[PDB]
RNA sequence: AAAUAAAUAUAGUAAGAUUAUUUUAGUAAAUAUUUAUUUUUCUUUGUA
RNA sequence: CUAUAUUCUUUG
């Protein structure tokens, strides 16, 4: 690409991205919920900037937060999202606010279940947190099996 | 959002560095077309929202003062079709008014770097066939672009010159004096 | 509204002569004096063509003043200021 | 570099004019509104998806 | 008698408020301010739950006790956002577990 | 139907406009589960896997067993036969091209890109193939 | 169903966006008038009905025929502007038209004198027709030469049987 | 019958009485004899200049590319085209200049025509598309109705059992075979096609028809179409004084009524419009060659109680310009208002067609100067469009203090901050710590 | 079950009809419609 | 075809 280009599209291939970046250009991989498409293609209809949804989960994994595709949420991931709550323990890490104070499982039944889980799977580091034995096999939770990083 | 030349909202969140771009001279010729036909459109909306009756037949003449639009509809036509058309036109206007600010700068940089003659000669879009689309009488000896290719002055020799004469006895009729060709009829 | 932007619009009166070449020497459209509304013509002085004119079509009996869109000028209101109108009791 | 003849990786150039002057080409060929040159490859009888083509 | 037959009961786009304006008049500034002035103090927006899908979405304009109407409340809120009128009432709260 | 008829002079029935079939009616999903079409324009195979499989695997041989794991073009008669059901949307439109198995993006957008749909902000730029909008946190269908 | 209600008045004129499938090739002198009757009564019937329905419906709901309730009734008493965007009224939209027309008429006085100022001046330069009068390429039209006669001091329309080439 | 079939050549004697009529008949004198009607070409209408008079400077010849002025003549005022002229694909590539007629039939100032409009060189397939559209469109589709087998009103029962009789096997005899019957698949309006025609084709074909009317020398350009009174005899006084042939038998006049040079209108001149209903061959049409896109809201089957045709539900109305009524009426009388409106509506259209290395030079040449941006003084528009325009000039002041102002939308972008909420995905706008952005309602 | 009133059930081993001559390429596999390849010798060949 | 087989392999 002889001249620099500044472009916002969705999910460009790696070679197109490097071909743009070699020129001194720019690429930002925007990824939009349907409402986003209608609001960009028909800007005149909406006078005020209106609260726009974050795209869904699988698309956030693969596109918006991907440095390789150069998605637009990468800063947000590297600043806000990748850090847990400051109080949060390891088990309660994923929760927005820790449901209890103490990290230890707070129910005798839940504790019995965690013991059984840690002897079920052999004792691996992550075994503390319960993961259910059964699956969805649904496409909205699946991520990349293997590919170039 | 996007739709101006600056960038969308999700590049501000993204923090991509778009600011020190290279400025080039782009005439913005397509947008002027789109603007012409946007501004053409806005006015039409103002006309068709503002129709009122003038009925030229007596049975239909009881309505002659009223708007052709029901007020409840005229309002909605003002919101939906009309005042958003103004916004479209508005966007085109912005995208040109950015770029005159940029083209001024390109012209100044090239005026300093080159000089007015060289600069203005480089910033000219002239194609060697631009006379074909603008003043074709300067292009005639270059190519034959006519739909009448038999009447172009290079091929003009082909069309026949009749010898014709007017007649008073026929009522002002002009008539070709050329003899007809005898035709092959039989085998 | 004082002169409008369009009052400067370019028309070619004669080739090489423009209406903007007069410049105030510009026609301000709202400052043009409005002619009074013409009503239907008074009946002729003669019974014959009065009866024949009364016999005419509804289309032929259409009075023409402007000729375009309201055919007859609307009369100006009694007040030149919007608060100069007396407010009655609600 | 000049504006008309700019570097393009795709390659696109405005028409160069006739390769010889003092000569008149009997025909004149118009580019499309997007800059494309007129030849279109169709198929004769596309419904049955025949490989037989034309221009 | 059926005032609306099965087809026009079936169309929920007309009935529910998706993507549709439910208040069709737009008030000037000193109109909006007077309309806000007739709200009794000690009133939160968060006390007016959004009605379910079964309930028709409509707004009677500014009537007495218009702040009890959900869609009227928030439509007025939008005009107050456009006109640059300060919004005296609260804002909608999202309760979380 | 004649100006004498006692048949037609007493009204009986009046026939209406008849509704048309689903435009995609003939792309049946029993094809769409089995095959998939692969090809460059004007030449496209429909390809499928083999069944000999789920009855007797053991004892035969490994080569004849894994000759089953390859995609293969269907026999051309069957391809013409299945394609023929896709060709019946326009007869005597010779300039057209048959419908594909799976609807392409042009074929999804073609139904919202008309000048009869341009005011419909539903179903524009594809809708029903996107995941649904997050509902108002108090949303309920009752 | 969906018959495209929004395109009903969209058309520039009164006769478009109307499904007119009852028609002919040749329309006579009064069939044409019938056509122009049908179209404007199609607009007027549909507008006046839509006025009547809503005025009556607003009256049955106990409010003003406009749909303008008690509140907006109070605002007009106190002198408050009752709506956000005061669109142009009937009298206004008539006034625009007549001011435009009253500009155009004046201009058509001035243009008249302009052109009459020119035309007399380039007539005195040209008593004889210029190099368009030559029929070397093709015959002149006697239908048109009767129209151009007045300007020149000579008799144009008297045309020799033989074609004339830069004829005097 | 057919040329080949033996039925042809019949009536070997008796076709002509062998004896001359003693009034009209005559012998062929020789090669020096001029026969009435005789011409070497297949003319189905053998009209000469006397029967169908053409008004133009020169009788159209093969030496002349068009029968009009190729250069502005020094003895008349010359008005240039309203919009600047660009030469597109099918254009004549030569200067077309036409005289303007007064209403007193003398020639007044000369005016240059637009070769994009009056120069698009006619080729017959396009005009064919136009003509077939017009003749298929202009049928009465409500009259195509017919009875059908289920519509007959007979008993539905087998009228005699088919076992032992020598009678045909017949039951429920309301079929198409029978004199009182009706067909299986009859004709009826909701099955009849009304053709859809896109703007490109209509525009092109009408342009080529106008050009055809120029090339035949049958085009006339007039100052105004205006009558003293709305009455009919004023109209006939006009048509008689300037030599329009409006008799049924004679070739008619096709009016495009535009207003004038200075005051163009989209509406007809009222005075002229009421006088224009004469029984003769004449037609007054709208001053536009374009058309609205044709929408079909039953494209599938959907609405069943539609009577209608099947097809475009928005057919071109009858008072437009077309190939049919152009071919019927010989003189095409175009008012200058119509000229201006045509050029105005076709300008952007012709600009888009040009190749992109050419469209880039348009701003440089001053073609694209825009009144909205304000680089020039605004241009001449019609009455109605000036009205609308001044309407918006008047109403532009109510949007100033409102944030939804169309004339300055989104002025707050470049001081704006954006904040991504993680509790629920939303990106909310903030200015001065205040939330500006509006969460949508459902 | 009978009569009266409504429907368009199905009928290549039940069937019967199906509207315009003077014509211009042949006989899976065949035949038919549209269309394609100048592949080498002394002559010859409708292959796709 | 439906069930049992759930990694590159397996039943009726
Ligand atoms: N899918 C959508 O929700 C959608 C689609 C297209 C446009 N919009 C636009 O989104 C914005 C708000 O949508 P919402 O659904 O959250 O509220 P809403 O549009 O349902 O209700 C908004 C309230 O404010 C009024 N209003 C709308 N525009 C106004 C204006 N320009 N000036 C004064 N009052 C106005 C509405 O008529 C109503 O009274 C509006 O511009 C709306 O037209 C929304």
């Amino acid at each position: 690409v002889p001249y620099p280009i500044h472009i916002e599209l969705q999910n460009a291939s790696a070679e197109s991205i490097r071909l743009i970046e070699e020129a001194g250009g720019s690429f930002t991989c925007v990824y939009m919920t349907h409402e986003g498409l209608y609001q960009e293609l028909h800007p005149e209809e909406y006078p005020i900037f209106m609260d726009q949804e974050l795209p869904e989960r699988r698309g956030l994994e693969s596109l918006a937060t991907n440095p390789s595709k150069r998605g637009w949420l990468t800063r947000w991931y590297e600043d806000s999202s990748k850090y847990a709550h400051p109080a949060a323990g390891r088990r309660y890490s994923h929760y927005l606010k820790p449901p209890t104070e103490r990290d230890f499982p707070a129910t005798v039944e839940e504790y019995e279940m965690v013991k059984h889980h840690q002897k079920w799977h052999l004792n691996q580091p992550g075994t503390g947190t319960l993961l259910p034995w059964h699956s969805y096999n649904t496409a909205d939770l699946v991520k990349r099996a293997a590919g170039r990083l | 959002s996007g739709a101006f030349g600056c960038g969308s909202y999700r590049s501000v969140v993204a923090g991509t560095q778009n600011v020190p771009r290279r400025m080039t001279f782009y005439p913005s010729a397509y947008e002027l077309i789109q603007l012409h036909k946007a501004h053409r459109e806005v006015i039409r909306h103002f006309y068709v929202r503002d129709k009122i009756f003038d009925n030229k037949f007596p049975g239909n003449a009881l309505a002659n003062g009223l708007f052709k639009f029901v007020p409840n509809r005229r309002e909605n036509y003002h919101m939906r079709e009309l005042m958003e058309s103004i916004r479209r036109r508005s966007i085109w206007m912005h995208r040109i008014k950015q770029q005159r600010e940029i083209n001024a700068k390109v012209v100044e940089n090239m005026e300093v770097k080159y000089g007015k003659k060289a600069a203005a000669s480089m910033l000219c879009f002239t194609t060697p066939d631009s006379n074909a689309y603008f003043a074709p009488h300067r292009y005639q000896d270059v190519a034959n672009s006519w739909p009448n290719y038999w009447q172009h002055p290079s091929v003009n020799h082909v069309v026949p010159k009749p010898r014709w004469r007017r007649h008073r006895e026929l009522g002002g009729i002009t008539r070709v004096e050329d003899p007809f060709a005898v035709q092959a009829s039989d085998y | 509204a004082a002169p409008s932007a369009y009052d400067y619009t370019e028309v070619e009166l004669a080739p090489g002569i423009f209406a903007n070449d007069a410049i105030e020497g510009v026609i301000v459209a709202a400052r043009v004096p409005v002619p009074p509304p013409k009503e239907k013509q008074p009946p002729p002085k003669n019974p014959l063509e009065r009866l024949k004119a009364e016999r005419r079509s509804y289309l032929a009996r259409t009075t023409i003043q402007l000729g375009y869109f309201p055919n007859v000028t609307l009369p100006p209101p009694r007040y030149e200021t919007v608060e100069a109108v007396p407010r009655p009791v609600h | 570099v000049g504006v008309v003849g700019r570097d393009s990786a795709v390659g696109y150039l405005p028409p160069l004019g006739p390769a010889d002057p003092l000569d008149t080409i009997p025909f004149f060929v118009h580019r499309s509104s997007n800059g494309v040159l007129p030849g279109k490859v169709f198929s004769m009888h596309p419904r049955n998806l025949m490989p037989a083509f034309y221009l | 008698y059926r005032e609306k037959t099965w087809y026009e009961i079936s169309r929920t786009g007309a009935f529910t408020k998706g993507r549709r304006p439910v208040m069709r008049q737009k008030y000037s500034r000193e109109a909006l301010q007077a309309a806000l002035a007739m709200v009794p103090p000690g009133f939160e927006v968060a006390d007016v739950p959004r009605p379910p899908q079964r309930i028709l979405a409509q707004s009677e304009g500014i009537v007495g006790r218009w702040y009890s109407n959900y869609w009227t409340l928030h439509s007025m809120r939008y005009q107050c956002l456009l006109a640059g009128v300060e919004w005296p009432l609260g804002e909608r709260q999202r309760p979380r577990t | 139907p004649k100006m004498g008829c006692e048949e037609i002079t007493r009204k009986a029935r009046r026939v209406q406009l008849q509704p048309t079939e689903y435009l995609a009616q003939h792309r049946m999903q029993v094809w769409q589960l089995r095959f998939k079409e692969m090809g460059p324009p004007f030449s496209r195979v429909w390809v499928a896997l083999g069944g000999k499989m789920r009855r007797r695997r053991v004892g035969r041989q490994v080569d004849v067993k894994d000759m089953r794991y390859y995609w293969r073009p269907i026999e051309p008669q069957y391809q013409r036969l299945y394609m023929s059901r896709l060709r019946i949307r326009d007869h005597s439109n010779k300039l057209r091209q048959p419908m594909r198995l799976r609807a392409t993006n042009a074929d999804i957008g073609s139904g919202s890109s008309s000048i009869e749909w341009e005011r419909a902000s539903n179903r524009k730029y594809g809708a029903m193939l996107a995941p649904p909008k997050r509902q108002d946190f108090e949303f309920r269908v009752v | 169903g969906f018959t495209m209600k929004y395109k009903k008045g969209t058309g520039l004129w009164d006769e478009d966006h109307v499904n007119d499938y009852k028609t002919n090739r040749y329309l006579s002198a009064r069939a044409t008038m019938r056509w122009y009757q049908e179209m404007e009564r199609h607009q007027t019937r549909n507008s006046l009905n839509a006025r009547r329905a809503t005025q009556s419906h607003n009256n049955n709901r106990g409010l003003h025929h406009t749909g303008r309730g008690a509140f907006e009734r109070e605002l007009e008493r106190r002198g408050v502007q009752v709506e956000k965007y005061p669109l142009t009224t009937t009298t206004g939209t008539m006034r625009v038209a007549e001011l435009v027309i009253l500009r155009r008429m004046e201009l058509e006085k001035r243009a008249e004198e302009a052109l009459a100022e020119q035309r007399g001046e380039l007539q005195k330069k040209n008593p004889t027709p210029s190099e368009w009068y030559d029929e070397s390429k093709g015959p002149l039209n006697p239908n048109f030469l009767r129209s151009m006669r007045s300007h020149y001091e000579v008799d144009i329309a008297n045309l020799p049987d033989t074609p004339l080439i830069r004829g005097q | 019958s057919s040329i080949f079939s033996p039925r042809y050549d019949w009536r070997t004697s008796g076709v002509h009485d062998i004896a001359p009529r003693d009034e009209g008949d005559f012998l062929y004198q020789g090669p020096q004899h001029v026969l009435p009607g005789a011409h070497p070409l297949p003319l189905h209408h053998p009209h000469n200049t006397i029967t169908r008079p053409v008004i133009s400077p020169y009788i159209p010849s093969p030496q002349r590319s068009h029968p009009y002025f190729t250069a502005p003549l020094p003895e008349l005022p010359h008005f240039s085209t309203t919009k600047p002229i660009v030469y597109t694909y099918g254009t004549m590539k030569e200067r077309i200049i036409a005289p303007v007629f007064n209403l007193k039939n003398e020639v007044i100032y000369t005016r240059e025509l637009d070769p994009f409009i009056f120069g698009m060189y006619p080729e017959v397939e396009e005009l064919s598309k136009n003509l077939t559209y017009w003749m298929v469109r202009c049928q009465n589709f409500a009259s195509k109705w017919d009875y059908e087998t289920r519509e007959i009103w007979r008993k539905a029962k087998k009228n005699w059992p088919n076992t032992g009789m020598g009678m045909p096997r017949v039951g429920n005899r309301k079929n198409h075979l029978y004199t009182w019957g009706g067909r299986t698949k009859p004709s009826k309006p909701w099955n009849m096609l009304m053709p859809t025609m896109d703007v490109k084709t209509w525009s092109k074909s009408n342009r080529m028809m106008l050009t055809l009317k120029m090339l035949q020398g049958r085009l006339q350009v007039v100052d105004r179409l205006t009558l003293e009174e709305p009455t009919q005899e004023c109209y006939l006084e006009l048509c008689r004084n300037m030599s329009w042939d409006v008799r049924h038998t004679g070739g008619g006049v096709l009016f495009m009524d535009g207003g004038s040079r200075i005051t163009p209108s989209s509406e007809f001149d009222r005075a002229f419009f009421f006088g224009s209903f004469f029984n003769g061959r004449n037609k007054i049409v709208r001053p536009t060659v374009l058309c609205d896109e044709q929408y079909d809201y039953n494209k599938t089957a959907a609405k069943q109680r539609m009577k209608g045709p099947k097809g475009a539900k928005n057919p071109i109305p009858i008072n437009r310009f077309n190939a049919y009524d152009a071919m019927k009426h010989d003189r095409l009388v175009i008012t200058e208002g119509a000229l201006m409106q045509l050029e105005d509506e076709l300008y952007e259209h012709k600009l888009q067609i040009l190749p992109p290395h050419i469209r880039n030079q348009l701003p440089e040449y001053g073609y694209l100067d825009s009144e909205a941006l304000g680089d020039c003084v605004p241009s001449l528009k019609t009455i109605q469009m000036e009205a609308a325009a001044r309407t918006e000039e008047a109403e532009s002041d109510m949007y100033k203090s409102f944030i939804d102002n169309p004339y300055n939308p989104w002025k707050d972008n470049m001081d704006a901050s954006y904040a991504v909420d993680g509790a629920d995905g939303t990106v909310q706008k903030f200015v001065d710590g205040k939330k500006v952005s509006w969460s949508m309602l459902s």
